[PDB]
């Protein structure tokens, strides 16, 4: 529960961040589904 | 203790209150003079204890859901809930130091550092009557007093 | 205008005024000084303002089925509804010319000529309170004060 000096407040911790952009990644989106898999150290 | 003092309000059982809102600009204590300022704002009184025409304004308690006490401060720069004394109520106000109440019926002026004394009646204003024969020692006691 | 200003007492809703009545003088305007004088007439005050022991003795808005407002002036040699206000209510002052209200808590002095004024509180009698931040410039303007 609360305490007596906390029941002037309801709080609600669901939390939400920010928004990314407007066409932000569909470029880069197109490319890495199309891409060829190589093995690493093949620099 | 049997006087119980922790609600600075005790003036009736049939008697509001009359309430004056405002911010804030220091931590006073409940229980002490104040004085409305330009904007909006109240603080400590801070004039002469020999000025007339002052209002009986005083700091009531704060709210038990916002951490109010009889001895806890309030928070600087918010909204601090006033008292406006109405003759024939009874409040506790605050003393200074080195002074005795012995009858019931003294004049109680103000000191100007926003607490309480008793004065002679002929040169400064009289606020309040006393009425609990106490003795204090250390300032910011909490002392009955009829407002007439 | 937000704040309407056609009645002479707003004082709270809890509290009714006391009322004093008699015969007129003169033809006055709502919310003005009043002395009352020999036999049962009322008229304006015209003492002093160094003087103290004078009564809150103002002139309430006459009825609506009276032709009665707050600029609408009284009919002479008539009964006049008056209002002795009580410490602690708020009630629609007359102030004179050129003064700016500028803290709500100033000291309300009154003029000589029936109508109130800011004044030092050490050398007249304090009636009441303000309660509005405006600036008058007519004198008849109608400025919210607290009788405490």
């Amino acid at each position: 529960m609360q305490r007596v000096d906390e029941m002037y407040r309801l709080v609600d911790s669901t939390g939400t961040g920010e928004d990314r952009d407007w066409g932000n990644q569909t470029l880069l989106g197109r490319l890495l589904s199309q891409a060829q898999t190589v093995s690493i150290g093949k620099k | 203790m049997a006087n119980s003092k922790n609600s600075i309000f005790v003036g009736g059982a049939g008697r509001v209150k009359q309430t004056i809102e405002g911010l804030a600009q220091s931590a006073f204590k409940p229980g002490q003079l104040l004085a409305r300022a330009a904007g909006d704002a109240i603080d400590v009184t801070a004039k002469a204890s020999t000025t007339y025409g002052n209002e009986f304004l005083i700091c009531d308690d704060q709210p038990q859901t916002l951490g109010g006490g009889t001895d806890v401060a309030v928070t600087a720069g918010d909204t601090v809930q006033a008292i406006s004394v109405l003759p024939g109520q009874y409040v506790l106000l605050s003393f200074a130091a080195t002074q005795n109440v012995t009858t019931k019926g003294a004049a109680v002026a103000s000191n100007g550092d926003g607490n309480f004394k008793l004065g002679n009646p002929a040169t400064e204003q009289t606020f309040a009557v006393t009425e609990e024969i106490i003795n204090v020692t250390t300032a910011g006691t909490l002392v009955l007093c009829r407002a007439i």
